[PDB]
């Protein structure tokens, strides 16, 4: 359902996302969408940021139990497109 | 100044490992409620959330380490999917 979209990382852990988004080229703010190890089924979104080094910060997608999603409870959205349009 | 839904919020029952939240149930109608909860200074989406339909007034939280400064904070959804009303927050140290 999600393999067709490019954002979407399949078979891709935490830290070879950390790996992945840390090499040369990604630009900051440079992000993927995850499949969740952190919690079943579920996606993650990891983000390229600079923390007083650069670093790659890792938001849990979480569920709704109407369907929809949200990383941050100020904004719910019915798909992960529509989270990811908005968060770009 | 600014106003929040829900208007008033606190701690009506404490263990020292969690709380009890209640909340004055509100005169517009919400869908359902996200509530955060997280060590006071925690980023960026504030910790651990939940949901909780529209028709309850209180929440649980559990699982909290004791002796230690928590912000809780509530957001209200009045339609399925978009932004929340004005949230609330209020700080507990357990």
């Amino acid at each position: 359902s999600l393999e067709p979209e490019p954002w979407f990382f399949k078979n891709l852990s935490r830290k070879d996302a950390e790996r992945q988004l840390l090499a040369p080229g990604n630009t900051h703010g440079s992000f993927l969408i995850r499949e969740s190890e952190s919690t079943a089924g579920s996606f993650s979104l990891s983000v390229r940021d600079f923390d007083q080094g650069e670093v790659v910060k890792h938001y849990k997608i979480r569920n709704l139990d109407n369907g929809g999603f949200y990383i941050s409870p100020r904004i719910t959205f019915p798909g992960l497109h529509e989270l990811v349009r908005h968060y770009t | 100044s600014v106003s929040s839904v829900p208007t008033k919020l606190e701690v009506v029952a404490a263990t020292p490992t969690s709380l009890l939240i209640s909340w004055d149930a509100p005169a517009v109608t919400v869908v359902y409620y996200l509530i955060t909860y997280g060590e006071t200074g925690s980023p960026w989406p504030g910790g651990q959330a939940f949901e909780v339909p529209g028709s309850k007034s209180t929440a649980t939280i559990s699982g909290l380490k004791p002796g230690v400064d928590y912000t809780i904070t509530v957001y209200a959804h009045r339609s399925s999917y978009g932004y929340s009303e004005n949230p609330i927050s209020i700080n507990y140290r357990t």
